[PDB]
RNA sequence: UGUUUAUAGCCCUUGUUGUAAUACGUCCACUGGGGACUGAGGACUGCGGCUUGCCAAGGAUGCUGACAUAAUGGU
RNA sequence: CUGCCGAAGUUUCCGGAUAGCAGAAACUCAGAUCAGUUUUAUGUGUAAAAUGAGAGUUUCUAGUGGGCCAUUUUUGGUAAGCAGAACUGGCGAUGCGGGAUGAACCGAACGUGAGGUUAAGGUGCCGGAAUGUACGCUCAUCAGAAAGGUGUUAGUUCAU
RNA sequence: GCAGAUCUUGGUGGAAGUAGC
RNA sequence: GCGAAACCACAGCCUGGGGAACGGGCCAGGCAA
RNA sequence: AUGUAUAAAAAUAGAGGUAGGCUACUCUCCUGUAUCGUAGAAGAUGGGCGAUGGUUGAUGAAACGGAAGUGUUUUAUUGACUUGUCCAUGAAAUUCCAUGAAUCCAUUGCAUACGACUUUA
């Protein structure tokens, strides 16, 4: 299934694997928005990736994730230039996308790709000492949004419980249960 | 080894909860919270028994299991009887003045080999120094002792000739 | 944990020619292989890889290296059937299997029942 | 797709040697043609019998007599390294003798980067006694307390909506 | 506006090509729900179409359609090879192609 | 722990139905569908089968439509 | 302007005459001879079976009448490399697929087209094609695509 | 029967409104 | 206000590698307004 | 464009819910092929029945939503619709696919390759 707008949560996702699936999707004429890019993960411990950046200048993981894709797409080709603008990488979950579903990519999930006991690095933690100086405010927004979202979930859960009780109380439900519904 | 297990006996502490990989060991001395998320080791709690299980772990993981068991044992001992360390000051000509502030949380050292600059060392949480320092965390006491020794250090001075300084005399259990 | 590799544990095949069928592990071969058999005669006693299998909560007691006849006797004795099906997990699988077999006409009946189902909306 | 092929061969009879001796050995080959070629090379190494000097009399594949019963197999192999002279002996637990053989070839090809030509299968035997088992890993697989969670779970339908549970 | 859509959405990926040589006679189409070569057999023979609009009003309308036909599958991920009456423009990469259900074999 | 079918049984050996079945390998002048690209040739022969006629046998013919009073086309 | 054939690129004696390659003609034969052929066998050569192809002459006439690379063979070498002769192919008269790109490497040698399938090489993205399956090994804090190591991985052997 | 010959003849640009007067 | 001559295949960001220079064109790149 | 439909967090090596007084519980996971919506001449005419509810449109604003709040509800009333259960007509020969301020300006020296700059006007 593909949509005109797709929101992908970057928490617990490998950078390269996430970059690959979005690179193909972007060439497919699809708009993809990436949120919480600061919580991306890269195989290899913290010092190695720190040395990698020291050899390498954009401090935003949203820019870094965009930069990784930029060299992973035909940038010279005008088609690649057009597809670049269809990708929107932002840190955290902004209000224009907080009230929308956030899907995940199985091919990039750390739990499905990383062996237990393997060291890994977090981009937001990595970027904190390279020029980024907004971790507190970015974090502060995260708990504020999730607290509001959790309250929304509780209201939705209560509504789901009420309708579920109403659904079971409905005699119509088991009239034609032979269809598996 | 596909499966390896290490068994330990829980002390008479009130709480031996290890939920969310955090050991909230609450005993008669006090309640101490420890984090063990560094090593992914399976834990089994059954009454007064705590079992550390490693499922096909590597040698480094196997080594950390023994280290985690020692850490758990040390935490249990501290929460039951506590850890007390005693240090004896050594001076040759100019005595070193030691001042305790905030119930021993702050230690000021003056006239250390004649030095006119006072060194202030902040004790670790849960450890009180009166020099004998007592606390429920052995690691906190050890780190504080190292900091005190580091503060009372002679720079560009003969170690064999000038024996002035602070050294830990003994360390044991409070109870 | 709740699922561990033990002799007698019932497993469900998720990938292969016997997808959706249940089986019981009889012996452990290696860290990646196991020999299993099923009460259904259509499933022959074959060794399967741990990747193509899933672990279920229900566990049954069987001797090591039990024969197929004894396992079937053991399965009937312990009533393994209708025990896994009692769990809601099997119920979802039964519903999904039936739903995939629904025809076009039955879909319209599903639509009519669903519309009548939403007619309650009373709390 | 290895399969254990038995090969029997003898030298060409002549007035000097009217009755040739029968030489039979069991080797694992993916097909009959590979088995016959390997047999000639083995005989040249040992008995120095050329292909023209001899001829194969019977080729036959051997199935596992009890393929449904788990067993332990010990193989003696001589392997060619930088020195060109090495010997090893390994044990594996599997339900098929071919399955044990192909398992060792993968292990040899990984640990020592071993080629099919370099490897020569010296000895094959069945391990049955508990005290006969020597390797530690198979020893851990022998005690009746074998119980552990499934390792390497990780279980195109891209863009899964929910987070995977990845538990029981 | 629930209804309509007697077809299945599909995306026009690219042309049949080597690493550097492209043959634009046939184009790769990725149909939704198709994820294996054995599955793409069902869509072999269907009539695919490219629908686009233009400023000029021709016959009183504003829609131009380039018909086509699925021919063979392309790889193990459900892609198909579709030949059109007019070869698709190279600009329509990553667009929408409507795979209607005729000629039906079911 | 040690123990020998018990208040689980297993394994091995025969015995064991049998000509078990499956799998593998190979053949069918066995058969049933899906899809694509081609129509070169221009009476008659020939070679075959069915039974003079007929046919899938020495290369495409039918049924239809719409467009034409634009579609297909070219620059 | 198109079509067909198309070398030689060097022996050998000695600026040349030869030759050779390519042609052009005239001849006689396929029941006749042959082959950068392979066998059989007699003593590597020679002689007599298969596999193929029709084979042999005479005349007269254009062009060439360099090399580079690679393989090998040797001799010495000579700091060490290497050099020196050869040996045989390929390019040179030859485009295309691959090798990131790149004249020597891997494939394959070319009328204009349609379909089909491949070779070498590839299937994460750029990039056409599985983020295939099974099994291990690799942790690098410069990976990866002589040795030392409180470096591991599997371990082997010997001691208790 | 032309694309070349620092080709012959004629024409015409950039340089350039430049060097400048 | 009056007004040349010289020159001119065509151009003009580099980074590297591209085996024969290759940078002035090729591929990887960034740049490119 | 063709349903242009969908909001928890968080573990994943245990999480969530469920319930009891953080301590003892239980249940679900093992995805979305899920769920919601999708019935009518693009959805007709009326007759009802049945809800007497639901679906919404129209406006009258209330709060929430700083971030990029610009959208989430709450509704107040009204307008319709209602295939929720049903009927009776109706919808076609296209009789096989193609669809007003500010700048220059004056002032200005606080400037000064030249603009700029600089107040005033």
């Amino acid at each position: 299934e593909f949509q005109k707008v797709v929101v992908i949560d970057a928490k617990g996702h490998l950078l390269g694997r996430l970059a690959s699936v979005v690179a193909k999707q972007l060439l497919g004429g699809q708009k993809v928005v990436v949120v919480r890019c600061e919580e991306l993960n890269i195989s290899g411990h913290f010092f190695r990736n720190k040395l990698k950046y020291l050899a390498y200048h954009f401090r935003a993981p949203s820019r870094i994730f965009q930069k990784a894709v930029r060299g992973m797409l035909p940038h010279k080709t005008a088609r690649g230039q057009a597809a670049l603008e269809h990708l929107q990488a932002v840190e955290g979950i902004p209000p224009p996308f907080d009230k929308q579903k956030r899907v995940v990519v199985p091919a990039a999930l750390r739990v499905l790709r990383l062996k237990p006991g393997r060291k890994y690095c977090t981009v937001g933690r990595l970027s904190s000492e390279v020029g980024w100086k907004y971790n507190d405010i970015v974090a502060k927004l995260e708990e504020r949004r999730k607290v509001k979202s959790a309250a929304f979930y509780q209201a939705k859960l209560a509504k789901q419980k009420k309708i579920a009780s109403a659904k079971e109380a409905s005699p119509v439900n088991q009239k034609l249960s032979q269809f598996g519904y | 080894d596909i499966y390896k297990d290490e068994t330990l006996t829980i002390p008479k502490g009130v709480t031996v909860d290890i939920k969310a990989r955090n050991v909230t060991v609450t005993g008669p001395r006090g309640t101490l919270k420890q984090n063990l998320r560094h090593v992914d080791i399976e834990m089994k709690k059954q009454g007064n028994t705590i079992k550390f299980i490693v499922w096909h772990g590597s040698r480094k993981h196997n080594a950390c299991i023994r280290s985690v068991y020692s850490i758990i044992n040390n935490m249990i001992i501290g929460v039951t009887q506590g850890f007390r360390y005693k240090m004896r000051l050594v001076y040759a000509h100019f005595p070193i003045n030691i001042n305790l502030t905030e119930n021993g949380t702050v230690v000021e050292i003056r006239n250390f080999l004649g030095e006119r600059i006072t060194r202030v060392i902040k004790c670790l949480p849960g450890v009180t120094v009166s020099i004998i320092l007592e606390g429920n965390s052995l690691e906190n006491v050890s780190q504080s002792a190292a900091n005190i020794k580091q503060i009372c250090n002679v720079r560009n001075k003969d170690i064999r000739k000038f024996l002035d300084g602070i050294y830990v005399s003994e360390r044991g259990n409070i109870e | 944990f709740k699922r561990y590799v033990e002799v007698g544990r019932v497993v469900l095949v998720t990938k292969g020619e016997y997808t959706g069928k249940l089986a019981v592990i009889v012996d452990i071969v290696d860290h990646k292989r196991a020999l299993i058999d099923s009460p259904c005669s259509e499933f022959p006693r074959q060794v399967i890889r741990y990747g193509s299998v899933v672990l279920t909560h229900i566990v049954m007691k069987l001797p090591r290296g039990a024969r197929s006849g004894i396992v079937a006797k053991k399965w009937k004795a312990q009533d393994v059937c209708n025990k896994w099906a009692s769990s809601a997990w099997a119920k979802k699988l039964e519903a999904k299997k039936v739903r995939s077999q629904l025809n076009d006409f039955d879909r319209f009946a599903v639509m009519r029942l669903k519309k009548q189902r939403r007619e309650q909306v009373n709390v | 797709a290895l399969k254990e092929y038995q090969v029997v061969g003898r030298k060409v009879p002549t007035e000097h040697e009217p009755v040739p001796k029968l030489f039979r050995m069991r080797l694992f080959a993916p097909n009959e043609s590979v088995a016959k070629s390997r047999y000639w090379y083995f005989l040249k190494m040992i008995n120095k019998v050329k292909k023209a000097t001899g001829e194969i009399v019977a080729i036959n594949e051997i199935s596992e007599p009890k393929p449904l019963k788990a067993k332990v197999f010990g193989i003696w192999i001589r392997y060619d390294s930088r020195s060109g002279t090495h010997n090893m002996y390994k044990e594996f637990r599997d339900t098929t003798r071919v399955g044990a053989v192909e398992a060792m070839y993968a292990d040899m090809a990984a640990r020592h980067r071993a080629r099919f030509r370099s490897i020569r299968i010296l000895k094959v035997v069945e391990v049955e006694k508990k005290e006969d088992v020597r390797r530690n890993y198979v020893k851990q697989l022998l005690n009746p307390h074998l119980k552990f969670p499934l390792p390497h779970r990780r279980t195109k339908k891209v863009f899964a909506p929910h987070r995977p549970s990845t538990f029981y | 506006a629930q209804g309509h859509r007697l077809y299945v959405k599909a995306k026009h990926l690219s042309f049949q090509r080597s690493k550097h040589v492209i043959h634009p006679g046939t184009s790769i189409v990725k149909i939704e729900g198709c994820d294996s070569k054995e599955e793409a057999q069902f869509y072999l023979g269907k009539r695919v179409c490219y629908v686009y609009k233009s400023s000029k009003a021709v016959r009183g309308s504003k829609i131009r359609v380039i018909w086509g036909t699925i021919a063979r599958p392309h790889g193990n991920s459900g892609a198909v090879r579709a030949r059109f009456v007019h070869n698709l423009p190279a600009k329509t990469f990553g667009s929408s192609l409507r795979v209607m259900l005729y000629p039906s074999n079911i």
